């Protein structure tokens, strides 16, 4: 089964003016619970606005700020399971706390979290979108799926500076995100079409190349992303159209993973039942309703990682997980 | 003993267009028409033919002849009654196979989708007329075709499909890697259909297979009913030298076997045909 993952539908025990947990933290995890903040880029900007905000009203350095923010972090890790992106984040945040040595180191702080921002999510982002503008050429057609923040910005970017491409938009139940790309790239102008996931080997005979977004790149280059993703690229190889990712380098986890099962948070059940059939599925017993929020692609179905970097064969992840530590 | 080569030969003059087997098939019925003892000279006829040509569809052709034939003495034995059974059915079986062509079209093309762009090995009359069935029903498509050394069959094929008004483009030999993902489907026409499904074709089609399932574009076979022959290779060596060879060293085989599993399916007369379906077929024309 999924035993070792957890199942989750978490503030009414805390104080309206909290002590246990800062203000600003409970924000954000019940933005996580309900569903407000999505996207690992997202999240992760959240994240790191919300700890400036932390150290912003931090009055006492190293040790104390770091022990004062684990149970802000076992918080979030209880609200909505903490993907790679965030957890590097907060990697970072306590070797920056632990380096920082004997008020002023506030101010430092909270423009390190600026200089994190900006050029490893932002910076990053540009990046990314300059090298995937080779990748992309006129008359082909690009298949996305759900949405990214990334994946968007560089279909949209590739457009504004003088491509002529049609993107095809793969979505998935329950969470419908492609939705939330294709309207956006309505905006854009591009030229767009929208389907599920089933019906994804209808198209990949037309498609020229599939174009994901990566939650977590792994240790040894398998894709930890949104669920769809690995049945995606599978089809994708089987149809022989090329499979991209577009990741950041801070989202490179140094955790290791073969099959779809060792990390996959599960988002509620009750998500499943479309208008019913289903309603009372509490009720059977034997009935269990199962939907993963990731899943992993290996390396051998992803042609190419689109990095700030470069771009890398998806093989040499551990060298860029290297050179930057 | 002599004459029937002229007249094998004279069979060929006259018409470039009919088959090998065909023309073997004429001159054997003609000689058939000049006990026990007629079928070893039909035997003796089976030899010298394809002592001379060599391809796998003259010992095949000729050799369901031999069978065609000797069918009907199962149920019957005469001396001069047997041998005019044995000319009204021959002629039978010979204008049954006239109709090959326009049979393995009217199945094929309606495989090619429109604006499809197919890919082709060397020459074949058979992928020519599904081709000129195909431009017939009004689809439109593209032909990229091999020249397919040493005897520049591609060149050929092409300058006898421009007439159609169809793109063509005589491809280089070694490039089939290359244009492989630039091919919608791939029609070849069999040498000769072996009793595992697999084909024998002019050499590099076998690596034509191998780069189709590399992509999984399908892999069309158009042969004909004459065309299945009882061997049975599991390798390129198990191929018999006969069939092989027409005549810093050359090596030069002319014909490579392509195994089942990389041919999706065979439009062969008798219907269409899974590589699978062929063994029985096989079995079926020889009891
Ligand atoms: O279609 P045809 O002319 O009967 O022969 C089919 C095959 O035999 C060859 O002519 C000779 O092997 C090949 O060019 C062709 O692929």
């Amino acid at each position: 089964l999924f035993s070792h993952l957890p199942q989750y539908s978490l503030t009414q025990f805390m104080s309206i003016p909290s002590s246990v947990i800062h203000p600003a933290m409970v924000r954000l995890g019940l933005q996580y619970s309900q569903g407000l903040v999505s996207g690992s880029n997202a999240r992760c900007i959240a994240l790191l606005r919300a700890l400036q905000q932390v150290i912003q009203d931090y009055t006492t350095l190293s040790r104390d700020l770091v022990n004062k923010l684990k149970p802000y972090m076992s918080f979030l890790t209880q609200c909505r399971p903490l993907s790679a992106s965030m957890h590097n984040a907060i990697k970072f945040l306590n070797k920056e706390i632990t380096s920082v040595g004997s008020e002023e180191a506030k101010s430092e702080l909270r423009a390190a979290i600026d200089r994190y921002v900006q050029e490893k999510i932002v910076l990053a982002a540009q990046a990314i979108s300059r090298f995937a503008y080779q990748k992309i050429s006129n008359g082909d057609v690009i298949l996305v799926y759900g949405c990214s923040s990334l994946v968007s910005r560089i279909l949209q970017e590739a457009w504004t500076e003088g491509r002529r491409f049609r993107v095809v938009v793969v979505d998935s139940r329950p969470w419908l995100e492609g939705r939330h790309t294709l309207r956006s790239l309505v905006h854009a102008g591009v030229p767009a079409s929208y389907l599920l996931i089933p019906a994804a080997s209808y198209v990949l005979p037309e498609v020229s190349k599939v174009l994901l977004g990566a939650h977590a790149l792994l240790a040894n280059g398998s894709v930890m992303s949104r669920v769809g993703t690995a049945q995606l690229a599978l089809v994708a190889r089987a149809h022989n159209v090329p499979v991209l990712v577009c990741c950041e380098t801070y989202k490179f986890c140094e955790r290791v993973q073969t099959d779809a099962f060792v990390s996959n948070e599960l988002d509620d059940p009750d998500d499943l039942q479309c208008k019913v059939a289903l309603a009372n599925w509490q009720n059977h017993a034997s009935l269990r309703l199962l939907n993963l929020v990731y899943d992993v692609t290996p390396p051998e179905l992803v042609d190419l990682v689109i990095t700030e970097l470069g771009m890398i064969p998806c093989s040499s992840v551990p060298v860029v997980l290297r050179v930057k530590s | 003993d002599k004459e029937l080569i002229e007249y094998f030969k004279s069979q060929m003059k006259e018409d470039p267009d009919m088959a090998s087997a065909v023309a073997a098939i004429r001159t054997l019925l003609e000689f058939l028409k000049r006990i026990q003892g007629l079928r070893a000279n039909l035997t003796s006829a089976i030899e010298t033919l394809c002592g001379v040509d060599s391809s796998v569809a003259v010992s095949s052709g000729g050799e369901l002849f031999l069978r065609f034939i000797s069918l009907a003495s199962l149920e019957y034995s005469d001396y001069s009654k047997c041998k005019k059974i044995m000319i009204e059915r021959g002629e039978l079986f010979l204008r049954r196979i006239s109709l090959s062509r326009n049979k393995i079209a009217d199945l094929c093309h309606t495989f090619i989708k429109d604006g499809a762009t197919i890919l082709t090995h060397a020459y074949s009359r058979v992928v020519l007329r599904v081709l000129e069935a195909a431009v017939a029903a009004k689809k439109r498509f593209s032909v990229y075709v091999t020249e397919s050394q040493p005897d520049l069959s591609g060149k050929k094929m092409a300058k006898a499909l421009c007439h159609l008004n169809v793109p063509v483009t005589v491809v280089l030999d070694a490039a089939v890697g290359y244009i492989m993902e630039k091919a919608d489907l791939v029609i070849v026409g069999a040498e000769g259909v072996v009793e595992n499904g697999g084909i024998i074709n002019k050499i590099g089609t076998n690596q034509m297979a191998v780069c189709a399932k590399a992509q999984n574009k399908p892999f069309y076979v158009v042969a004909e009913s004459f065309k299945f022959v009882r061997l049975f290779p599991l390798n390129q060596q198990d191929v018999p030298d006969k069939f092989k060879y027409k005549a810093l060293k050359e090596e030069h085989p002319w014909v490579d076997y392509t195994a089942p599993s990389l041919i999706t399916l065979l439009f062969t007369d008798l219907g269409v045909l899974t590589p699978s379906a062929v063994s029985d077929e096989l079995i079926k024309l020889y009891l």
